[PDB]
């Protein structure tokens, strides 16, 4: 796990696509990037003792769908390091990033059933409310729940499934 | 396009026709002062003995994630990269 | 089915990796196909996403890169109960016997919680031994824990074969004995001697020897404990006899840097008072049973500063201190009277004579010893007669420490010797009070009772 | 054929293609300015990278210069011709009298009887 390694090359990637107005396709990218640092051959010849330059030709030879500015250079500059395998990291740090400057929380909810639009309208206005920002809700149906929902808004959480009231009962006694 | 994208992937690489070590074969990516480090060789137990060019003979004592240091066994100033 | 894949055989740890739910928990047991043998791994840590290290419980040789793994949801389980009896075990409760199938009714997890405080229980049931010094400096209770303290080579394995030739015959209890790191030898003449005696249906044995790989010589020890406490859950008094707790320590010292631990002070873990508080406060006599426990403590180079010895003496009850300097003069045991002492020597506790004469033979031992430099430079003559009195007395009580054992009749060529309690405080009050002041130092060598010393005095 | 790329004191890194790297005990040779400095190999890194010693000053070398691979270890005259004189670790004369003429040089690399 490399997650510090990733923040370096992730704020000069994500500091770069605002100054030319392509976050959007800098997303894609870094993921096209990614899938290519997934496959099993291309693996192995990352885990040999090729140099860095050949090694970072190579793997540019499978990415030619790249621009000049965003691909061969980023590429070739984590190869002379050998942070290659922090392109999945640099991904998702570089939607987080974008949600903060969007002023964005991917707020994830859970139900024991499927919520009505009004419900799901109010709780979306409710969160932008008790945050600051534009809300995304998403859901899913888990039985695990009994009843109530969950709201996750990254760390911070707020619990309102009947489940947990019944075992902070239990634990009251 | 994750299908899609992965069978490009897939059809680049193999038209560049880049391969995996077949296993039990490596080679040699460093030698230092009688010690030596090998890439690949998945196939190889600790304490095993490893051919190396020559009727020499290596013992590989530590097997790392993506390395396999060993120890030659008699002079070591003949080896080199890229050695089967 | 196989869950997980070795990733690192670095020495004798083991690095596993699982899919990222399920992982296995701390303490947990893996399984591994070594070729033709089946080798069990014991994780030690949960690091990084879905990767757990561990220890090999057997020869890490043999092991590829990428086998395949199972993931037992328990600890290391071993048979408790009568069945384990007369039978030799290694830590995974495996018989090396020969004798068969152990046939148990119950398995245990070796990893378990300590008594909680309120079931402590509280006894003063002094025991009685045949060893003059041992009874006389540190008497100790049913119930406690003995420490042998040693250098190499000063008695503590001939000590603790008296002992548990003295204590556990009398006993009617089971017993316990944990081999943790002894030699091969000593293990088999052991098993041979109790197989002798017909006391091997009261013992069971559990044996992890020096040759082993660390984890053995590490986890033997709860083995033993976890046998031990079945017994005592069932009521039972118990002996457990530990033939090195210095091992189980060292057992942790080799594996803790490959576990990527910062080394301490003299080269330690920087764990070790916690790994020796764990084990340790699992020997206690609760209100439901009692364990009695002898153990033997190496000192590393005869010095009693080193950390390992220091921590375990703030755990015992009795602690008698051999020293090889009384080894290498040739007085046997090599115990040293002014170091060893017990907590149960209270004049409440014991006998009010008890108690003053055991601090009279120590007042006048550590006298004797401070006048030692004195009198080697500038002579036995600049003495007032009052010190060339002490000096007699000291060394005729210092004589009087020593003793033949039954189980040190091989080396010597003398028969063995038991002393009662009452014998030894009458010989050492006779002596101080000056009734055998006239008879000569080797009237006093290597004797019983006073009335032994008379009648070799007799015959001197 | 090959370059510099560190220095660090008395031991210097040298980068050579990935299929022309120098053995074990080779000589390397270097500019160091209107001077010749003789390097020695001692351990083959990956990727073509070789640690060297410096045979003599390391001042003054600048990263990215290029060398030049002997193919032969160091070695030095030896015989009835270096009998009177003054030599250096590379065999060259020390006094100031003219060469060595010397019929036959024995790289210093040998094996034990
Ligand atoms: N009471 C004794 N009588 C005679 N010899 C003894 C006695 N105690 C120790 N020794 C001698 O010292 C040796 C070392 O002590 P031992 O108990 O065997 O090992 P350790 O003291 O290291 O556990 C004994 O094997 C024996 O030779
Ligand atoms: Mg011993």
């Amino acid at each position: 796990e490399f997650i510090t390694v990733a923040r370096p090359y992730a704020k000069a990637a994500f500091d770069f696509a605002v100054e030319h107005q392509s976050v959007e396709r800098w997303q894609d990218m870094l993921a096209f990037a990614a899938e290519v640092t997934k496959n099993e051959q291309m693996a192995e010849l990352l885990s040999g003792a090729l140099a860095p330059e050949t090694l970072a030709e190579s793997f540019i030879a499978v990415a030619g769908e790249q621009l000049d500015e965003n691909g061969q250079n980023l590429i070739r500059v984590m190869a002379e390091n050998g942070r290659l395998n922090a392109l999945p990291d640099v991904l998702e740090q570089f939607i987080h990033l974008r949600a903060v400057s969007e002023a964005t929380a991917e707020v994830d909810v859970i139900s024991a059933a499927a919520l009505s639009e009004q419900q799901l309208a109010k709780i979306s206005a409710a969160m932008e409310k008790r945050l600051s920002r534009k809300v995304k809700l998403n859901a899913k149906i888990d039985k695990s729940v009994m009843a109530g929902v969950i709201i996750r808004a990254g760390d911070m959480v707020i619990d309102g499934s009947v489940r947990g009231r019944l075992e902070r009962l239990a634990d009251v006694l | 396009n994750s299908t899609e994208i992965s069978e490009l992937i897939k059809q680049r690489i193999a038209q560049f026709n880049v391969v995996s070590e077949a296993h039990n074969e490596g080679t040699i990516v460093s030698v230092s002062d009688g010690v030596i480090r090998i890439h690949g060789l998945a196939d190889a137990m600790q304490g095993e003995m490893i051919s190396l060019p020559g009727n020499r003979y290596a013992i590989a004592l530590n097997l790392e994630r993506d390395s396999v240091g060993a120890v030659v066994m008699g002079p070591y100033a003949d080896l080199a990269e890229g050695m089967k | 089915m196989a869950t997980g894949k070795i990733v690192q055989v670095i020495g004798a740890v083991v690095d596993v990796e699982f899919p990222q739910d399920a992982v296995p928990r701390v303490y947990d047991a893996l399984e591994v196909q070594n070729g033709n043998e089946r080798l069990v791994l014991e994780v030690q840590q949960q690091l990084g996403g879905g990767i757990v290290r561990t220890i090999a419980m057997g020869s890490s040789d043999g092991l590829r890169r990428g086998l395949d793994v199972k993931d037992l949801e328990h600890p290391i389980e071993v048979p408790v109960g009568k069945a384990t009896l007369g039978r030799i075990m290694n830590v995974l409760g495996e018989p090396v016997d020969m004798k068969g199938e152990i046939g148990e009714e119950e398995r245990w997890a070796i990893h378990r919680a300590a008594p909680s405080y309120e079931e402590l229980s509280n006894s003063q049931e002094l025991l009685e031994t045949g060893i003059k010094v041992i009874d006389l400096m540190a008497p100790f209770a049913k119930g406690g824990k003995v420490g042998l303290f040693g250098g190499a080579g000063v008695g503590k394995t001939v000590n603790m074969m008296e002992l548990i030739r003295n204590i556990a015959i009398e006993h009617s209890g089971y017993s316990v004995f944990a081999g943790v790191g002894e030699r091969t030898r000593e293990g088999n003449d052991f098993y041979h001697e109790m197989t002798d005696s017909n006391v091997i249906d009261k013992v069971s044995l559990v044996y992890g020897q020096m040759n082993e790989p660390p984890g053995n010589r590490l986890r033997v020890a709860l083995t033993g404990l976890t046998m031990a406490e079945k017994f005592r859950d069932e009521g039972r008094d118990v002996l457990l006899f530990v033939d090195n707790i210095y091992r189980y320590t060292l057992a942790g010292t080799e594996v803790s840097a490959l576990l990527g631990r910062m080394p301490s002070a003299v080269g330690y873990q920087p764990t070790l008072a916690e790994e020796m508080g764990v084990l340790q406060e699992r020997i206690t006599s609760t209100k439901t049973g009692s364990i009695t426990s002898v153990q033997a403590v190496y000192v590393p180079a005869d010095d009693l500063t080193d950390p390992s010895p220091a921590t375990t003496f703030a755990h015992l009850d009795a602690t008698v201190v051999l020293s090889r300097q009384i080894a290498s003069l040739g007085i046997y045991p090599a115990v040293d009277p002014l170091d060893s002492t017990s907590r149960q020597l209270d004049p409440l506790v014991v006998g009010q004579e008890h108690y003053d004469t055991a601090r009279g033979v120590q007042s006048i031992l550590q006298r004797y010893q401070e006048l030692k430099d004195i009198i080697a430079i500038l002579g036995m003559d600049e003495l007032s007669e009052e010190d060339k009195l002490v000096v007699a007395r000291a060394r005729k009580i210092q004589r009087f420490l020593s003793q033949p054992f039954f189980v040190a009749e091989v080396f010597t060529g003398s028969p063995g010797k038991y002393v009662s309690l009452k014998d030894t405080i009458r010989g050492f009050k006779g002596i101080m009070e000056g009734e055998y002041d006239h008879l000569p130092e080797q009237a006093f060598y290597m004797v019983g009772s006073i009335e032994e010393a008379v009648e070799k005095a007799k015959k001197l």
